[PDB]
């Protein structure tokens, strides 16, 4: 069987076009996600089921915080040496430094 | 049976009314598709300079469904079609939002020297480059001079030279 | 080996602090959620995957808050805010690594859950991946 | 030993009473869900887990239903609202047991959806857990 | 109130886009 899952929270917000780096990794079996690379290297090929949610902060002005999810889930067919990471094409992404409210989460389904 | 051109990928692109139409089959349509219909909305420039309706009818219509002859097949569809000739203006400036465009030139030197141009620009954070080339259509447009109205809105990017 | 999986739908409206009451189960191989104390007694150890959308109530309240829990530590949350009092999604999805009789299970920090009865709004789903 | 799990993107812009077409398929196993039907037949009974996602048109309407109904009888239910015509989605996600010869898909309760041609906006994602 | 704040995520295989997200809201002040 293959083993892996993963599931991490963001701590420091991001800005710009940069990707979301997903620090705060709450379970990593298989260790094939890197908490600061916020990245993931898919190294048993086959289906994987991956989830995001983030948190948008921003507003203008009387001035309070725009708070709305943006969230999707996918199911990819991935190979040896594929990378998967969700980049912020633009806007902000509020992080709690320990209140979990920017999850990315992923597991197998099917091994090759 | 009909003949299209789709251009995508395309920040910015420019093309005589003769560069959209080489095959001479009459009815052939050119096309846009935005890049994304939430960040990216679409402005056109056409230099009636030349009477491309003179030498061959010529309207333009918008469209969400891909379709390169049909949507205009039943044109009863009327969405916004904008006959590009019957401009009381040298210069005729569009500007479009749904996640298609479409030109169609039909049948009921000059080639090279009508002009068609078209940019996207995000509607948060335009581009200096996109931000410029809407700089020389709004100039060269409040005069073509009625310095009076072009209302082409470029919140977020008012141009360096002439603009606040 | 193990095969468990479950599904409820939210019925009634819950306000304030506390367990929301998941009752309209519709898929609960295992029988491991008691929709009585709201809460999925984890009996075999793994790893679990849960999500949950949970509706804010249209025309009174703003912002709610609401948070998966384990035990008593919060292991997810969402916020689910509009000022035209209009509904909105406060969802989550996370993968979680059970102990052996642990318990997950939502808690609304303020605000006021919204939760048709059979429109089944209002979702909270989980299943086993992996057994221990 | 049963591998069956799909994906699919929508990919025209689909208003009113309608059932939704999800046709830009992205990953398809066993080949059950048709994008053309934008309908999921199951042919192996058992236990599935069904998550989607739909965007409400922006400028247009400010209320959005979209609710996944298995076979004649809905199942699930999601709301968007935003006065001002944002965007904000209208996702759930459920598990079901669905028996042999069982039709699912995404009923559309008025409204207007987005009309993504590749960005894949819009998803519809279920693949199967166990089998009867 | 009028303002207005978007945001949009994507989740790329490689560089080429899986998934996409579009959060845009306004709070009215
Ligand atoms: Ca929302
Ligand atoms: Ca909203
Ligand atoms: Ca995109």
């Amino acid at each position: 069987v293959p083993r892996v899952a993963f599931y991490a929270g963001l701590k420091n917000p991001h800005e710009g076009y940069e990707v979301l780096k997903f620090d705060d990794v709450v379970t990593n079996l298989g260790n094939n996600y890197d908490a600061a690379s916020g990245k993931f290297t898919c190294n048993i090929p086959g289906t994987y089921f991956f989830t995001y949610h983030v948190l948008m902060r921003g507003g203008d002005g009387d001035a309070d915080q725009n708070y709305d999810y943006a969230s999707n889930s996918v199911i990819l067919h991935l190979d040896a040496g594929d990378e998967v990471f969700i980049k912020l094409d633009g806007g902000k992404a509020h992080g709690g430094n320990s209140n979990k409210y920017s999850t990315f989460s992923g597991f197998i389904i099917y091994s090759d | 049976f009909w003949c299209s051109t789709l251009v995508k990928g395309v920040i910015y692109g420019s093309y005589s009314v003769s560069e959209m139409f080489p095959k001479n089959f009459t009815n052939c349509t050119w096309t846009l598709e935005n890049p994304d219909p939430t960040k990216y909305s679409i402005y056109l420039k056409f230099s009636k300079k030349d009477l491309s309706c003179s030498n061959f009818s010529l309207l333009a219509y918008q469209f969400d469904h891909f379709s390169h002859e049909k949507i205009k097949d039943l044109l009863r569809k009327n969405h916004s079609i904008m006959q590009l000739c019957n401009s009381k203006n040298a210069f005729v400036f569009l500007q479009y939002d749904k996640n298609f465009i479409q030109i169609r030139r039909v049948f009921p030197e000059e080639d090279q020297k009508s002009f068609f141009e078209f940019l996207v620009l995000n509607k948060v954070s335009p581009s200096q480059f996109g931000c410029h080339v809407l700089c020389t259509w709004l100039e060269s447009c409040l005069k073509s001079g009625r310095t009076e109205s072009c209302g082409i809105m470029y919140t977020k990017c008012t141009c360096p030279q002439h603009l606040g």
